[PDB]
């Protein structure tokens, strides 16, 4: 034994236990999801209200990269911010050299290679976050989810955090019942419901819902936060479904 | 246990013990309170002395005309982080002729602390910070933890026995948020809040430290006979 | 800091160096000693650009004194001259070369022989019976070529040196304010206080 | 990141042993047998092509390698370590010799350069020693034909004939009985094939054996004519057919 | 026992971290196969999409390294993509410096050398992957070259990698023992793909749908991957005889 | 082993806490601040009678208006003193004025936590920095290897510190004269020292606005010791 | 670069590497320094376990740092060469930049600083060497004798000894050396230095080295016969 | 991180010894014995090759005796590869000195330089020391004929006669017994071979197990000649001295 004391060490199984321990920090975090719709993507996250003293709508969790990519994560929040800062540097250098905004699959690999690099040495710690991200490019909508190992795939729907099992089950129903697809406005409504349903795993404290979206028709392919009337409409739809 | 030798090591349950130990240093530190209304933001700090011959350790540091913080934990780490904030506030003014938003200041502190939690050789910061400020979106209060977590709040407290002050502010929330255009009453609410964390000792003239920033009020620190009015 | 002469006789080396230092159109000093003792039996005179001369000379002095202490031994004049030559050859391809010409007068205690080495700022070394730098040789070498013998006494060397200085004082346009003369032999280094 | 292993991974134990070197020699012991024999008019080096799978094309894996036109090498131990050492040896023959003197290095000096590289992996920070022993055969004008062994420590020794790896102890005894100072190159090749048969279990033919010689200049392998002084490489790898021809006279 | 944590020799002359990297290779539970035709080189690999929430089009272990070179990987996807990015950069750099396309065997050697360095230098860990490079080389013709975490590499007539590599290897061995040639004697790549799929079916004892397989084909001057519908056409032809 | 910058479960830096133990083994140093000046005194503690005690230099000038006394691994103090002297003189160069005592102390304390894997360990010495400036008058600071510095009316460091500090607790008042402070340092040094206090094994110094920092002659201190003996015998 | 912190504090507030360096000094051959009224004498032990030694060329225990200052040591011989070289370079560097030779105190302070630096720099171990530095300041006739140790502390001594069995010879010096009246002549100072070593040395043959340093760069090493005459006279007075 | 795997090669033991230096000396005690004897008219270097083979090419082999320049040679005991690293550095230092001063490097100055390099590996860098002990045989016009030794600690000393490697305790006693100050080279040659013959772990001392060298002013008039003995010449001197 001792194989789990140092990052980048293979156990006799062929496993990197330090990466697996980073996953435990992710599983401890709040629930975040992503939904791929007809011409874009929707992101949503559970924000635990630890106290009444928290200013509502101020501690924003979802982050924008460039102007067309949204990023949300569960686990160690600072680690997620560090990853998004890198993502922003990657997107800037891509656009600087190639002019066009970074495509989503291209952006996904940039994050992937950087996270994977933190599994190669014992002088660094793996990322304590799973990141759900995506947006619209020239080839349409893309949704990705990235793990501490550096592993990522494309998704129809994605979920991570403490209430991921509940969320996944809900996402699987939407995929089955809508083979033709889901509209952007529908996806926002469904995203609200799923976070509310996933909040049963974090039922002790009450929470605040935060949603964002990129859609070709609804936001001109730019990342925007769901605010005001559209947010309230989604909250009402969500509250109606849990009762 | 076997996973607390350095900051670069997760425990089997996904914890970072060196960061948690750094968090423990804040709990040993002296209590400090932060609260705000829509016009002003206030810091109140209980200073700690070594003995009766010694001075009382300063707790509040000015970062700019419109921003400053109070500390709890390792004081030299607060000096490093406050120096960084002074530089960032200053970079914004010199390059962009722009006062640094309090929310952006929090994001910068988060990222600086984070780098010390993921790399070998270094250590986490051993101090907690309460940042107050008045910018283009009004008054603000931030709580900084050396884990990297920064949180915007109406009111809060950190340090030893800070739970008492935090509960008081949670009750008084609806009252003190409405104290607009009255700096003295907002400070009173802060002095009353920090009083819920005292045991055996009481607030004296060289014990108490207060700071305030607001709409037409530069960040100013009050010590000595300047706080006798509030005792 | 222009005129430096050297002559190797039977049992000693004699170095003669001018006393003048000029800043602009004014002679600042008429008693300047353009020489450094590198070791008890080795003397180096110098001439070239202002500042560089003393800086280089003192740097060489420090290095030879360091060697002397480390090994408890005096380097031969030949060894010292080779060290000095390499430093100048090194210097000529530097960013800013040290514009310094030197004469090294030493008495080799092992061989019981006086030795005179002439080295210019490029690192051009030659061992000579008599030598000079700049234009100094233009006035003096015809006299030295005529009168010099290898079996000359120290006193005869001084007399031939006086004739060289007299010719310099007659045909040179510059007033160099006379010379300081030093003798290097088996007993060490001494200055001729009346010349 | 940064390589933070700036300390030695090979160190002296209380008994004076350098553990990692000993363990590297153990890896060499497990390796397939290779040998070298020096004749009056040439040198031969040989080894078994232990194919990992029959689907693998063992011709694409070269255990015997040209270092210079007159110098060749074979190994026993870890194949990947050998491959990178061959890359470094070929380059150092140019950078530290041919680009200076306009000619290829003599065998002993190229061996010395390879040895130095292997010594440094035994002392430098954050590296393990190479897990190979090399047999380097060569010719140069002033030293004639030579054969050298290089070990993981960086130590090298000149041999009349020797063997390394799996069955080296038995093979060296076999070579002691057969070697003399009057052997012709063809006699040395014959002895090499005899010696190598003892350590081989399965198929023994031109396709399973790798054999090269340092001998006469090969003007047919030069690739150009017109310069009298350039007469071609002395290193030549024997073909599968050339080996089988000598296995009938075995 | 720190000789098991970093890449230094054990008392037996072994590198345990290299050995454990080989074990990580089978973590995906995927088997791959590569064969050579007359004019082509085919590589097939199992495709498993266990989650319904996944976008199946993004799940892939076959990579287009250059125009001519393809690569299939056995091992976790992070290390696979690490190797893929480096191989792409190396292939592009080679063409720029030396004025011609990087050969399949030369890229394999280069990646094998990089892997060797990780087995000797302590600060770098081995990648837990086996890389099978395929092409139709302009000099050597159809080519299969495979690299592993030990830094070993060799050319192949055909090859198999994965948990059930032995079953596939023996199946291929037996076929080439009959035919007595180093390749599949077939004109079209379509039939070479059919051969590859048929012999994987026989060796594993499992049937495949269009979504259970992943196929890469190398021809002269291009490497390409087949779509699900291209694979379906291949499966239909197999079933009809 | 373990990192040099490691936190304990209690939230303290191991190395900093361990350096504090080295300071506890050091010879006693005492400082007393008054409105007429600040007095600094030290125990020399020669290991042998053949050691020439006047070569023991545990009280040191930083500038004309700032003095300093040390306790612990005194060799570590030399680079700290060099930095302090450089900082004091550099500020005069940049600003044509004396540097504030607090600012000087803060500059010394900035070196403290510059250790890791910068220097390989914290300093194993504590400093009493005494001085005068126009803004805050006579001041005494205690600089630790933690990077923390407290201002004191009176402070003792070293092996006899807690016994001396208790004594300073009772004796100090805001109306002390310079002469009263001198005798008070001598009295408390004599109390905690192993060997009998005299002018050769103990040293006094002070900082005044008029005369600046001065180390006392052995003849001057000897008289103050004789004055102390007589006033203690007076009741 | 190799940055590992080798010299660190232990729970009890000790730096073990510095303390173990002192143990290396304890193992080294005895060195002694005694200053008279107008001189300083440095005595050194030579262990007679090594015969067949060439004494002409073997590194002598006392080393000239400049023409007016000497340095002797106890501990690791190889370590001492590095300190001696650095000291010699600094001596010439001082003469070059300040145009005066170093004072004995300044040279001591420099060597002691080098030793201290090697106790809190990463990737290095402390010097296993204690030194005795003696001489006369330029244009000064007051004798100077200093001692340094691995930690980097230094101090002035009327008389001092370091190395193996230094506890014993210090015992001798403490009862035999009078401060009010130090050895008035060279003879008396050398005699007292030889006497102190005879408490520890074994045979008074080639085991004792003596170096006398007088003012104005007057440094000489005594020969075997000269020392042997002191050894003879001491024991003949002892037979009583 | 990496600290976990650091052996810390440059630390004192509680007794004040350098672990790695002591263990390197243990390694050297198993190496073939090398002997140096200084006479009035020259120096002898004799050394035993370690258990050789009949198939080893002796006439082109060198594991013990190396030339540093025309005036200075070394005998090696320990890791040969480690020695060659240091030997090449010493060869360069000698040429650096010759280029700078236009005189051959004095023996001690070369010895001190190599010994300082060894010292550095014991104090900084975190690397293992060189597992080598040298015997230096050389001549210069200051001290004449000189013998030195250096070991992994970087300590060096001068000698009239000295041994390194295996059985140095036995060898040094034998040398101390028969050595005299007025001894000549031909006598020293005999003493060296007789000492090796008695201390060797082999059954008998033969030419193929030896390396031999002399430094003589037996060069025509005031100059010095180095003679690395050939296999046949070692065979002849063995017969002459009456060992075979
Ligand atoms: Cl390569």
């Amino acid at each position: 034994t001792g194989y789990d004391l140092s990052n980048s060490v293979f156990s006799p199984d062929g496993r990197n236990f330090q990466v697996e321990y980073a996953v435990k920090a992710v599983e401890n975090g709040t629930t975040s999801i992503g939904i791929k719709c007809n011409d874009g993507v929707v992101f949503a996250v559970e924000k635990l209200i630890t106290s009444k003293l928290l200013v509502p709508q101020k501690n924003v969790k979802i982050q924008v990269v460039d102007r067309h990519i949204g990023c949300v994560y569960s686990g160690l929040i600072p680690d997620g911010r560090h990853l998004v800062n890198r993502g922003r540097e990657e997107a800037a250098s891509f656009k600087k050299l190639y002019k066009t905004p970074i495509p989503i699959p291209a952006f996904a690999d940039r994050l992937g290679q950087y996270v994977q690099a933190h599994t190669l040495y014992n002088s660094v710690r793996p990322f304590g976050v799973s990141t759900i991200f995506g947006g619209v490019d020239k080839n349409g909508a893309h949704l990705y989810m990235l793990e501490p190992s550096g592993s990522y795939w494309g998704y129809k729907g994605a979920a991570t955090g403490k209430g991921r099992q509940s969320a996944k089950a809900e996402l699987e129903k939407l995929v089955d019942h809508h083979p033709e697809g889901l509209s952007a406005r529908e996806a926002v409504k469904q995203a609200a419901k799923i976070i509310y349903l996933a909040h049963e795993d974090n039922k002790e404290k009450d929470f605040e819902l935060e949603i964002s979206w990129c859609s070709l028709s609804e936001t001109n392919g730019l990342h925007k936060f769901v605010k005001g009337d559209l947010l309230q409409e989604a909250i009402d739809f969500a509250q109606k479904e849990i009762n | 246990n076997n996973y607390d030798g350095d900051t670069v090591t997760f425990s089997p349950t996904g914890r970072l013990f060196q960061v948690e130990y750094a968090l423990e240093a804040i709990k040993q530190g002296s209590v400090t309170v932060g609260l705000r209304s829509n016009t002003h933001a206030v810091l109140v700090a209980l200073k700690r002395n070594a003995d009766e011959l010694s001075s009382y350790q300063k707790k509040i540091i000015k970062c700019d005309e419109h921003m400053g913080l109070s500390l709890a934990g390792l004081a030299p780490d607060a000096r490093v982080l406050s120096n960084y904030l002074r530089q960032q506030c200053n970079y914004s003014s010199l390059v962009f002729n722009r006062k640094l938003a309090v929310e952006r200041a929090g994001h910068l502190l988060c990222d600086k602390a984070q780098k010390n939690t993921q790399s070998y050789g270094g250590r986490p910061y051993g101090v907690g910070l309460l940042i107050i400020g008045y910018d283009k979106s009004g008054a603000h209060l931030l709580e900084f933890q050396p884990s990297g977590n920064v949180t915007e709040l109406y009111g809060t407290a950190i340090g030893a026995r800070s739970q008492g002050a935090k509960t008081y502010l949670e009750r008084t929330l609806d009252t003190f948020i409405k104290i607009d255009g009255n700096p003295d009453e907002l400070i009173k609410a802060g002095v009353e809040a920090i009083s819920q964390s005292l045991r055996d000792e009481s607030l004296t003239v060289d014990n108490l430290s207060i700071a305030i920033v607001g709409k037409d009020t530069p960040f100013t620190i009050y010590d000595g006979e300047a706080v006798a009015k509030y005792i | 800091m222009d005129i430096i002469l050297g002559i190797r006789v039977q049992d000693s080396v004699i170095l003669a160096s001018s006393k003048a230092v000029t800043r602009g159109i004014s002679v600042l000093k008429d008693s300047d000693d353009k020489t450094r003792q590198l070791s008890p039996h080795t003397l180096m005179s110098f001439a070239g650009e202002a500042g560089d001369t003393v800086q280089f000379a003192e740097y060489i002095q420090a290095n030879i004194q360091l060697y002397s202490i480390r090994e408890d031994y005096e380097l031969s004049p030949q060894a010292v001259s080779s060290f000095v030559r390499q430093e100048l050859a090194k210097s000529i391809r530097s960013r800013r070369p040290y514009q310094v010409n030197v004469l090294i007068g030493g008495y080799d205690k092992k061989k019981n022989k006086p030795e005179l080495y002439q080295i210019d700022y490029l690192g051009t070394k030659v061992e000579l019976p008599y030598g000079a730098h700049g234009y100094s040789g233009f006035y003096t070498f015809s006299l030295l070529d005529h009168h010099y013998r290898p079996d000359m006494t120290t006193e005869e060397g001084l007399d031939l040196l006086k004739l060289c200085v007299q010719e310099l004082e007659k045909r040179m346009p510059m007033d160099f304010k006379g010379v300081i003369v030093k003798i290097v032999d088996k007993d060490g280094i001494r200055q001729v206080d009346d010349f | 990141m940064t390589d933070r292993y700036s300390f030695s991974l090979t160190t002296f134990s209380p008994s004076g042993k350098l553990g990692q070197i000993d363990y590297a020699l153990t890896a060499v012991k497990q390796g397939v047998t290779s040998l070298g024999i020096k004749a009056t008019n040439g040198v031969v080096i040989a080894t078994e092509k232990k194919s990992s799978s029959p689907l693998a094309m063992s011709e694409t894996l070269s255990k015997v390698s040209l270092l210079t036109p007159d110098i060749g090498a074979v190994y026993s131990g870890m194949g990947p370590d050998y491959r990178v050492l061959v890359d470094k040896s070929r380059k150092v023959a140019h950078t530290s010799y041919k680009r200076i003197y306009g000619e290829y290095p003599p065998t002993k000096l190229l061996v010395s350069e390879v040895a130095k590289i292997m010594q440094e992996a035994t002392q430098s920070g954050g590296v393990r020693p190479f897990g190979v022993s090399l047999l380097i055969a060569g010719h140069d004008e002033f030293n004639g034909f030579s054969l050298y062994q290089v070990d993981p420590s960086g130590s090298y020794f000149p041999w009349k004939a020797t063997a390394i790896g799996k069955g080296s102890v038995a093979a060296k005894t076999f070579l002691e009985k057969r070697w003399n100072d009057e052997l012709e190159l063809e006699d040395a090749i014959h002895i090499a094939l005899l010696t190598l048969k003892e350590s081989v279990e399965g198929e023994f033919n031109g396709d399973t054996i790798e054999l090269a010689i340092i001998g006469d200049e090969n003007p047919d392998l030069l690739g150009y004519t017109g310069i009298p002084t350039d007469k071609g490489p002395r290193f030549r790898k024997l073909t599968s057919q050339e080996i089988n021809d000598r296995l009938e006279a075995l | 026992g720190y000789d098991r944590h970093i890449t230094i020799f054990s008392p037996e002359g072994r590198l345990y971290q290299v050995e454990y990297a080989f074990k990580a290779t089978n973590q995906t539970n995927i088997n791959s196969l590569a064969v050579r035709g007359k004019d082509c080189t085919v590589v097939i690999s199992q495709k498993k999409v266990p989650d319904k929430l996944l976008d199946p089009t993004t799940v892939s272990y076959i990579f287009c390294i250059s125009r001519t070179i393809g690569m299939v990987v056995n091992g976790p996807i992070p290390d696979a993509r690490n190797a893929a990015l480096r191989a792409k950069a190396e292939a592009a750099e080679f063409r720029y410096k030396y004025g011609y396309d990087m050969p399949c065997d030369v890229l394999a050697k280069r990646m094998a050398n990089l892997s060797q360095i990780y087995t000797q230098r302590a600060y770098m860990r081995p990648l837990g992957v086996i890389l099978t490079f395929v092409s139709v080389d302009e000099e050597l013709g159809p080519s299969i070259y495979k690299t592993d975490p030990a830094g070993y590499y060799v050319g192949y007539k055909a090859t198999a990698t994965g948990p059930k590599q032995q079953e596939i290897t023996t199946n291929l061995e037996n076929h080439f023992k009959k035919s007595k040639i180093d390749h599949i004697n077939e004109e079209s790549w379509e039939k070479v793909v059919e051969f590859a799929i048929t012999h994987m079916i026989d060796a594993l004892g499992t049937e495949f749908s269009k979504n259970d397989l992943e196929v890469g084909v190398a021809t002269k001057d291009k490497f390409f991957t087949l779509s699900a519908e291209n694979i379906e056409e291949r499966l239909v032809a197999i079933a009809e005889q | 082993d373990r990192g040099v910058s490691t936190f304990s479960p209690e939230g303290r830096l191991f190395q900093v806490e361990y350096s504090l133990e080295a300071i506890k083994l050091g010879s006693t140093a005492i400082g007393i601040a008054t409105k007429e000046g600040v007095v600094l005194g030290v125990e020399k503690r020669a290991t042998s009678p053949l050691l020439e005690s006047d070569s023991i230099e545990k009280i040191v000038e930083i500038d004309r208006h700032i003095g300093c006394a040390m306790s612990g691994l005194t060799a570590d103090a030399r680079s700290m003193i060099e930095h302090a002297r450089t900082a004091a003189v550099t500020h005069n160069l940049y600003y044509d004025e004396d540097i504030n005592v607090e600012s000087l102390t803060q500059s010394v304390c900035d070196l403290a936590l510059r250790f890791g894997e910068l220097m390989s360990r914290p300093f194993g010495v504590a400093l009493l920095i005494a001085g005068h400036d126009a803004d805050d008058g006579y001041q005494l600071f205690h600089a630790e290897p933690s990077g923390t510095f407290y201002r004191y009316n009176a402070k003792a460091i070293g092996s006899g510190s807690e016994g001396a500090q208790a004594e300073l607790l009772n004796e100090w008042h805001s109306s002390l004269t310079l002469k009263e402070a001198e005798l008070l340092v001598l009295k408390i040094l004599k109390q905690v020292m192993e060997e009998k206090l005299d002018e050769n094994n103990a040293q006094l110094s002070c900082i005044t606005k008029q005369d600046g920092f001065k180390i006392y002659d052995n003849e001057k201190t000897a008289e103050l010791i004789k004055e102390l003996k007589e006033k203690e015998a007076a009741e | 670069g190799y940055d590992r912190a080798l010299s660190i504090f232990s729970p009890d507030g000790h730096i073990f590497q510095v303390e173990y360096a002192l143990e290396a000094v304890k193992r080294g051959t005895c060195a002694v320094g005694v200053k008279g009224k107008n001189c300083v004498v440095l005595g050194c032990e030579r262990r007679s376990t090594l015969k067949l030694q060439d004494t002409r060329i073997t590194p002598s225990k006392v080393s000239k740092i400049d023409s007016h200052v000497v340095l002797s040591f106890s501990g690791l011989n190889a370590d001492s060469r590095i300190l001696i070289e650095k000291a010699r370079v600094e001596a010439q560097s001082h003469r070059l930049t300040l145009e005066d030779p170093v004072t004995v105190e300044y040279l001591t302070r420099y060597v002691a600083g080098v030793q201290q630096r090697y106790t809190q720099s990463g990737g290095v171990r402390p010097f296993g060497v204690s030194t005795l530095i003696a001489g006369f300041d330029p244009r000064d006739d007051e004798p100077k004798l200093y001692q340094t140790e691995p930690s980097g502390i230094y101090s002035s001594w009327s008389a001092q000894t370091i190395g193996r069995n230094s506890k014993t010879v210090r015992e001798f010096l403490e009862k035999n050396y009078d401060r009010k009246e130090p050895p008035a002549t060279v003879e008396e100072c050398v005699k007292l230095t030889v006497r102190s070593l005879l408490e520890v040395v074994q045979t008074g043959a080639k085991n004792i080295e003596i170096t006398v340093v007088k003012p104005d760069s007057d440094i000489v090493a005594l020969s075997s016969e000269e020392i042997n005459q002191y050894v003879t006279q001491i024991e003949q007075e002892k037979q009583e | 991180g990496s600290r976990r795997y650091d052996s810390r090669t440059t630390i004192f033991s509680p007794e004040g010894r350098l672990y790695q230096v002591e263990y390197a000396l243990e390694s050297i005690s198993h190496a073939g014995t090398a002997i140096g004897i200084m006479a009035s008219d020259g120096i002898v270097l004799a050394a035993e090759r370690k258990v050789t083979s009949t198939l080893l090419e002796q006439d082109t082999s060198t594991e013990k005796l190396y030339k540093l320049n025309d005036k200075i040679a070394v005998a090696v005991a320990g890791l040969t590869a480690d020695a060659e690293i240091l030997i090449n550095t010493a060869r360069i230092h000698a040429q650096n000195y010759l280029k700078t001063y236009n005189e051959d490097i004095p023996v001690e100055i070369l010895v001190r330089r190599l010994s300082d390099i060894k010292q550095g590996y014991t104090q900084h860098g975190g690397l293992r020391p060189f597992g080598v002990s040298f015997i230096y045989a050389g001549y210069d016009d200051r001290y004449g004929y000189q013998l030195y030794t250096s070991n992994p600690s970087g300590n060096y000393t001068g000698w009239k006669a000295i041994s390194v490697g295996a059985n140095t305790s036995a060898a040094q006693t034998l040398l101390q017994m028969d050595y005299k100050d007025d001894m000549k080279v031909d006598d020293a040659i005999e003493l060296a071979l007789k000492t090796l013959s008695k201390t060797t772990d082999s059954s008998a001392l033969t030419y193929d197990r030896l390396e031999f060298a002399t430094i003589r002013k037996g060069a025509n008039d005031g100059e010095v000649y180095q003679k690395i003995f050939k296999p046949q010449e070692i065979k002849d001197i063995l017969v002459k001295t009456g060992i075979t």
